[PDB]
């Protein structure tokens, strides 16, 4: 089926100009306490999420080079370590990645 | 590429056009525009009137203090010599002043004379009224006297324009006897009364007060308000007739949508009747005594 | 002025969710408790039974399915209704209605007040029940 | 090709006479010849209208549209250009005065069909302007009231003439 | 056509003609070639005719100018502040001094529709007529169904 | 004295102008104050401001919007300032928010400024026969289920209580105060030129001669809105239109041996914090008990 | 008409479904936390939780044995599953994973992103959304309540 | 169907295209200034007293031997040469170019002044308007130094010289709105600047022109600006930790 007729201007202003074509305004926009960017309120911080996601990284590097291979995988309990620690009497006995950052402010000891 | 002259002139003209619609040029005095000369105006001035002026008194006419303090600021300003030829200038002032206390009596006595019925205080808004800025301006401005005055800053705002219409007339009143410059009045000033109210140039504010008052005078008593006609009252737009009553004798009427606009509008025809302006009223005389 | 979407929950701490569902809860309680004695507040006068009349009516909450059988053998099936909460809660006349019969108001089970309108809420609060879905 | 937007910001006005009211500063600033079509485009810059330069960003900031981030990019240039060029206190204090999409020069490619027919078809290319002024963002107007619609109608009747009357 | 131009209401500059009459046309500027031949009526009714027209008018200004155009105007400009172009280009006498009169007659007012032939303050003497303007007053001025 | 209502506005009002005009006189040009940023947020920020004219409000201004909507009070160095009060020198500067988590400090900034727009809407809401002498807005601790403001009124009014009406009278006339949006200003002022601002409320009077006697420069605390001045401890929240919720819950009289003086209690909320229909219900419920810390 | 059905289609059909979840299983085993389509990953979530369940019935339990052998993958894991996951999962009943909504994809797919996690590992912590503090005034005006609800018992 | 755009526009700079200029640039100035004097520090109290100033200033021109070198070799070069005219026509440059950036034409300001501070002088304030006045002249200009560069390959010299000067001036900077951006136009302010003249002399057309500002390490603050300025602290990607100096 083919068009009759060329539609108008006007015509055509009243379909793509409609309220229901519009992009429609985020009223859930907020700012995150921490590093004081964007984040919509049910969803993670970017900005943050990304520190983590790179010191997650780091950490899976560096105990990717105590495992020697693809399929060794620890059958104890791991723990991360910083610069100026030691485990634990009730963190002994578990994998220990040392890593060379000092133990940065959001990350705990626990 | 096309040969020829012709369309392309042609088409600089359209440039021309839409480079003056886009941006407008400030307004530019008559008389620095290509064809002037100052005389010949000012006699064609006085003979399109059908007046007689000494061309001194009118040459006078149109001389303002701006003008000659401009004058000045460009005679001091590059160290010429003027002061003498330009002091001798001899301004308007004077004539001025003359022609408006003069204007002022002539209107006064003509409506005195046509509306026996006229309270002082209204004789007196209606001369306010047709010397007034707006008015005069308007009048002179179409007479061409914007055109020959001499002032700073052309547009020529209005207070000074007043000054200079009625330095015309003041010249007028040297020129010619006080008859002659009365018909010029009547002529060029009363004629901007044509069409208009009474209460559109006297503005007061409690009709009914005033009705009061002016039955006082008559000897006549209480105006009693008593509606008339009636149209839908529970409408949006309702309409009042309400009548206004002396001794059971109606003596005016008149609508509106609200009772109490009505009852207003039912006195300021009373007014209107009382004091003889109405439509019905004889219209002005314009005659050769 | 952007006002931001707002819910019940959003600015309470770990602290005051558990007190604040109590607090409904509780109110609910004793709210139902409340006019679970009809007769004895103020009864709107019984009438007797006239020939045309018609009675209100109930909202249920349908159950599932289940058989039952007759004397004469045979089976049947039937569907439980099982009424939960049901109040009536306004009354509008007869002239103010139909012209013809009057209407009575009931509503269905309980649900969370969090999730009503300001309207509705106050339509329940000057009641003295929990909200009706 | 016509550049003028551009040259807006190079104007310069007369000096202030004491006593006169303060002008709010104007930035023009624009893309040209971005990837995006022009009219999906369109949607973005209308929705910015209007909105006080943080709110803009905010709202771009998650939208996912393709051109989203590239009005984000040209009001950042526009809001540093706005305070370091021309003299603006409060880099929060812009609101968005004009936002839209033109057209761009496209490419002209074949498109293949079947039974050797080809359609024709166009790389699209489309261009940003946004204007910037300085201030708080002018009030969204509210509907009428139903006592304006009573009064222009009282009016309208009220402007009634007996017509061809004498 | 009417719907695509605009429109004014018959009117009279300054009331004219009520207290006395004033002629509007205030100044009339022609522009002519002594040499081009496009301006030959131009300059034959300078010749003859300008000077007689010039007493006929006492109250217009008249300025001619001899110089190199192809094209003779006459410029005329009015009380209004309206002004009036026109091209007397490549016309006879007796047309130039036709086209002057029309020039000297009008009012400087716009020509364009005028919406109707008369215009009147205060038509209405004697009144205007209202709903009620014709209808009978009844006693007590009840309503019809009122009762007292 | 012979005044009306409306003349002891103007006095009240000029004599704040002088003062603020004498204030803004005292710098003689425009100075350059270094302030840095010590907030969480956007670390080593420094803003280059001008002495006695910028004020922590244009400060935020230079960040985003979002401090400038989010940011109720200021702390500058250790002490809590209020967003529209001008600085004096360069310092270090923390913005502080409702959702921050040790709020305290502006809490009590919020509920003064709620308890002086009550003020003003009680002592405007009654007929000009009568007398209204506000006395002060006591500091209530915030668990404390309601914010006050204490009241003393004409001889012949003593015996009636309002009802319902006449608190959603005081509650409508609040609102009204809210709708338009009013920042609330800041000026120190020496008890002198104080004292000579109220006058004719004795109460005021003895209430800046103790707040002045604490002091040692005898410097009193002024705020203002509007056309309605008052004397407050501590800051204030910047605008009017921060409430959101807002009620005038109840009034209970009080009585001393030499005065009777009647407690009117209010609650309210800010847009950020606002609460549901049902909570604020409770809350309310909870606002119409009486509500005694003067000490 | 898509009544009570309780699983999503994914994949090339059921079974392709079933060997998706099966990666994303051993990837969350492996690695403890990952990152996936929001679909996939709450699709995934029931299985990472069901499958701790299977760690505690024990290394000797057959049926347990046979089905951490179908669902990890790489067999290295398979003792992880039973002597480190199902270990240090003892008290809790089911409290085993959290799973947020992270922000939307940065590729051109703009797709709708989760992060999935088996609770107590060694890991960077998230940064979970923290309720607003108790010294926050709304809940200031709560607290006023809660000890006048002690006070009046 | 086949059809692409043009026109990326690069700056390439390369050595071997610069090398192979056939006509050598030509310079009218050299972009430094040679040796900068250092005044006193207590300069601002030894100007309240005119015989101290003047004493010494006048001294510690006739006592440098490197001075009347270079005034040799310029008198030597140009005849009818005279140090006691000269800060009469330098006071006279200072005075015509600043109000040559009035009235903003750059034709005279090429005449003027030096290849090297056209563009200090010229480029900031092109979009602005610029009000400047001289009022006064509070101590007459003094001629501090005179010093000259001489290229072995030219064999140009060119003659620079120092004129210490203390001044009563009116500025005010307007922004492209016409809003005032900078100081009063009111307040006659005094400034005191070192300005350094230049000419080349092998060049027959020889132009006395401002070479260069110098500002002493003590000088007076400038006054403030009007508006109020924002520094931002360092930008910082995710993982890179905030670190504060005390
Ligand atoms: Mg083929
Ligand atoms: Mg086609
Ligand atoms: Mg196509
Ligand atoms: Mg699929
Ligand atoms: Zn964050």
């Amino acid at each position: 089926a083919a068009p009759k007729n060329r539609r108008s201007i006007e015509v055509n202003r009243c379909r793509r100009r409609n309220p229901q074509k519009l992009i429609k305004v985020k009223n859930n926009i907020d700012v995150c306490p921490e590093c004081g960017h964007l984040k919509q309120k049910h969803i993670l911080c970017g900005y943050c999420y990304e520190k983590v996601r790179k010191e997650t990284a780091e950490i899976r590097r560096q105990m990717g080079k105590q495992e020697g291979g693809p399929f060794r995988a620890p059958t104890t309990e791991t723990v991360v370590l910083y610069s100026g620690e030691t485990p634990s009497e009730q963190d002994q006995g578990k994998r220990i990645i040392e890593r060379e950052r000092k133990r940065p402010s959001w990350f705990t000891q626990n | 590429a096309k040969k020829g002259f012709r369309a392309a002139y042609r088409f600089q003209k359209e440039l021309e056009r839409w480079r003056l619609l886009r941006c407008p040029p400030p307004p530019v005095r008559r008389s620095e525009k290509p064809n002037w000369d100052y005389h010949a105006e000012i006699q064609a001035f006085g003979h399109r009137l059908q007046e007689t002026f000494s061309l001194d008194l009118l040459k006078t006419a149109f001389v303002n203090s701006c003008y000659i303090k401009s004058e000045e600021a460009k005679r001091q300003k590059l160290g010429i010599d003027k002061e003498a030829a330009l002091l001798n200038l001899k301004d308007n002032q004077e004539l001025s002043e003359q022609g408006i206390s003069f204007s002022q009596t002539c209107l006064t006595q003509f409506f005195e004379d046509a509306f026996p019925d006229l309270p002082t205080e209204g004789v007196t808004s209606l001369v306010d009224f047709l010397t007034s800025e707006e008015v005069v301006c308007h009048v002179a401005r179409n007479l061409a006297v914007e055109q020959l005055a001499l002032s700073a800053e052309f547009p020529v705002p209005p207070p000074v324009l007043r000054q200079t219409f009625f330095a015309v007339i003041g010249a007028l009143l040297q020129s010619s006897g006080p008859e002659r410059t009365a018909l010029f009045i009547r002529d060029f000033l009363i004629t901007q009364m044509t069409g208009k109210e009474l209460f559109e140039m006297w503005t007061i504010t409690n009709p009914m007060g005033l009705l009061v008052e002016e039955l006082k005078k008559r000897k006549i008593s209480a105006p009693e308000s008593r509606l008339t006609r009636q149209s839908g009252s529970t409408t949006a737009l309702p309409v009042y007739f309400v009548g206004l009553y002396c001794d059971r004798k109606l003596i005016a009427e008149g609508p509106g949508e609200t009772v109490l606009v009505a009852e207003e509008e039912a006195a300021r025809v009373a007014l209107r009747k009382l004091f003889g302006f109405t439509e019905n009223r004889r219209p002005w005389d314009y005659s050769k005594p | 002025h952007g006002k931001s979407v707002t819910w019940w929950d959003e600015h309470l701490s770990e602290e005051n969710v558990p007190f604040v569902k109590q607090l409904v809860s509780d109110e609910n309680k004793a709210q139902l408790a409340s006019k679970l004695c009809p007769l004895k507040d103020e009864p709107w006068p019984i009438h007797p039974w006239e020939p045309g009349s018609s009675r209100v009516g109930l909202i249920a909450l349908k159950l599932g399915m289940m058989p039952l059988w007759t004397k004469d053998g045979q089976k049947h099936v039937v569907t439980l209704l099982q009424v939960q909460d049901c109040h009536v809660l306004k009354y509008t006349p007869k002239e103010n209605h139909n012209g013809r019969m009057a209407a009575l108001t009931v509503g269905g089970k309980t649900v969370s007040h969090f999730h009503k309108s300001a309207s509705i809420l106050e339509f329940y609060q000057e009641l003295g029940l929990p909200p009706k879905q | 090709i016509s550049r003028k937007w551009e040259k807006k910001n190079k104007i310069v006005y007369p000096p202030q006479l004491p006593g006169e009211p303060r002008r709010p500063a104007e930035i023009y600033h624009c893309r040209r010849q971005i990837k995006y079509s022009k009219d999906k485009m369109w949607y973005l810059a209308k929705l910015i209208r209007g909105m006080s330069i943080d709110q803009a960003l905010a709202q771009l900031e998650f939208s996912d549209k393709k051109g989203a981030q590239i009005i984000k990019e040209v009001l950042l240039e526009a809001q540093d250009m706005a305070v370091r060029d021309h003299n603006v206190e409060f880099r929060s204090n812009l609101y968005v005065a004009e936002s839209t999409s033109g057209r761009g020069q496209y490419l002209k490619r074949i498109r293949y069909h079947g039974r050797g027919r080809f359609g024709i078809m166009e790389k699209v290319f489309c261009h940003y302007f946004v204007k910037l002024v300085e201030g708080p963002p002018p009030p969204r107007e509210a509907p009428k009231t139903a006592v304006a619609h009573a009064r222009e109608y009282i009016q309208e009747l009220r402007n009634r003439t007996i017509t061809h009357a004498l | 056509t009417a719907r695509g131009t605009a429109s004014r209401f018959l009117t009279s500059v300054l009331h004219n003609g009520l207290g006395r009459y004033v002629q509007q046309l205030q100044r009339l500027s022609f522009s002519l070639s002594r040499d081009a031949p496009s301006s030959r009526g131009a300059r034959e009714f300078v010749e003859r005719e300008v000077t007689d027209f010039a007493r006929r008018n006492p109250g217009v200004v008249i300025y001619v100018n001899p110089r190199p155009c192809c094209v003779p105007r006459v410029v005329a400009e009015y009380l209004n502040g309206a002004v009036r172009e026109e091209s007397i280009h490549c016309k006879s006498v007796e047309e130039i001094a036709a086209l002057v009169q029309k020039l000297a007659d009008q009012s400087g007012l716009d020509v364009i529709r005028i919406r109707k032939p008369f215009h009147t303050d205060s038509p209405s003497i004697q009144g205007q007529w209202h709903p009620f303007t014709n209808k009978p007053t009844t006693l007590g001025g009840l309503r019809p169904r009122e009762v007292q | 004295s012979q005044l009306s209502p409306t003349e002891l506005i103007e006095m009240q009002n000029d004599l704040f102008n002088k003062e603020k005009n004498r204030q803004l006189s005292l710098t003689p040009r425009t100075e350059k104050i270094e302030v840095k940023h010590v907030g969480k947020t956007d670390p080593g920020t420094v803003f280059v401001m001008n002495k006695n004219i910028s004020t922590p409000y244009s400060c935020a201004m230079h960040l985003s919007e979002w401090y400038c909507r989010k940011s109720i009070l200021a702390l500058v160095d250790g002490q809590p300032w209020d967003m529209y009060k001008p600085l004096t020198k360069s310092c270090e500067i923390k913005f502080l928010t409702f959702k921050d988590d040790d709020p305290g400090e502006v809490n009590k900034a919020y509920w003064r400024s709620c308890a002086m727009m009550m003020g003003c809407v009680i002592e405007r809401a009654f007929k000009d026969e009568y007398v209204v002498s506000l006395v002060r807005a006591p500091e209530v601790p915030v668990i404390a289920g309601a914010f006050c403001y204490d009241v003393v009124l004409d001889k012949r009014l003593d015996e009636w209580m309002p009802t319902k009406e006449n608190l959603h009278s005081f509650t409508k006339d609040a609102r009204a105060l809210i709708y338009k949006d009013l920042p609330f200003e800041t000026l120190e002022v020496e008890a002198k030129v104080a004292l000579e601002i109220f006058q004719h409320n004795k109460y005021k009077l003895d209430f800046i001669e103790e707040k002045a006697s604490q002091n040692p420069e005898r410097i009193v605390k002024l705020h203002r809105f509007g056309d309605f001045i008052d004397v407050s401890e501590g800051p204030l929240i910047p605008r009017t239109s921060i409430c959101f919720q807002y009620e005038v819950s109840a009034v209970h009289n009080l009585q001393t041996q030499s005065s009777l003086v009647r407690r009117f209690q209010g609650l309210s909320l800010p847009v950020h914090l606002r609460a549901h229909f049902t909570i604020w219900n409770k809350l309310l419920e909870r606002s119409r008990k009486m509500v005694t810390e003067d000490k | 008409i898509s009544h009570g059905r309780v699983f999503r289609r994914l994949g090339l059909g059921p079974e392709s479904r079933i060997h998706l979840l099966q990666n994303l299983l051993t990837g969350l085993v492996r690695h403890e936390r990952i990152e996936a389509s929001w679909a996939r990953v709450d699709e995934l979530r029931g299985y990472a939780e069901k499958l701790i369940d299977y760690g505690k019935l024990g290394d000797t339990n057959e049926r347990a044995m046979r089905m951490a052998d179908f669902w990890l993958t790489e067999k290295d894991l398979i003792p992880k599953l039973f002597q480190v996951l199902a270990p240090r999962f003892q008290g809790q009943n089911g409290g085993y994973t959290r799973m947020l909504q992270i922000p939307n994809r940065n590729e051109q797919d703009r797709a709708k992103m989760a992060v999935i996690e088996y609770k107590g590992n060694c890991l960077p912590p998230l940064p979970l959304p923290r309720r607003d503090s108790n010294l926050t005034l709304l809940n200031q005006l709560l607290q006023g309540l809660r000890q006048d609800q002690e006070a009046s018992s | 169907s086949e059809k692409e755009f043009v026109e990326h526009a690069r700056k390439a700079g390369l050595v071997i295209p610069h090398e192979r200029l056939e006509r050598p640039i030509h310079l009218a100035c050299t972009a430094g200034i040679f040796d900068a004097y250092v005044p006193p520090e207590g300069d601002a109290r030894i100007s309240s007293l005119s015989k101290e100033g003047l004493a010494q200033r006048a001294e510690r021109l006739k006592k440098n031997v490197a001075s009347q070198l270079s005034i040799r070799k310029i008198r030597e070069s140009d005849p009818n040469f005279k140090i006691k005219d000269f800060p009469e026509k330098a006071k006279d440059i200072f005075i015509e170019a600043h109000l040559c950036l009035n009235n903003s034409d750059h034709d005279r300001l090429h005449t003027l002044v030096t290849e090297n501070c056209f563009p200090d002088m010229v480029w900031d304030i092109r979009y602005k308007t610029v009000r400047w006045s001289f009022v006064e002249s509070l101590e007459p200009p003094q001629v501090v130094q005179v010093r000259c560069s001489s290229l072995m390959n030219q064999g140009n010299i060119y003659g620079q010289v120092t004129v210490r000067m203390h001044t009563r001036q009116t500025l005010a900077i307007y922004d492209r709105f016409g809003r005032l951006m900078y100081g009063q136009e009111d307040v006659p302010r005094d400034v005191l600047e070192y300005v350094v003249f230049e000419k080349h002399l092998v060049d027959p057309y020889g132009s006395w022109r401002m070479h260069g500002k110098i500002i002493p390490p003590w000088a007076p603050p400038k006054q403030p600006i009007l508006k109020t300025v924002m520094i931002p602290g360092p930008q910082l990607k995710p993982w890179e930790e905030f670190e504060e100096p005390q």
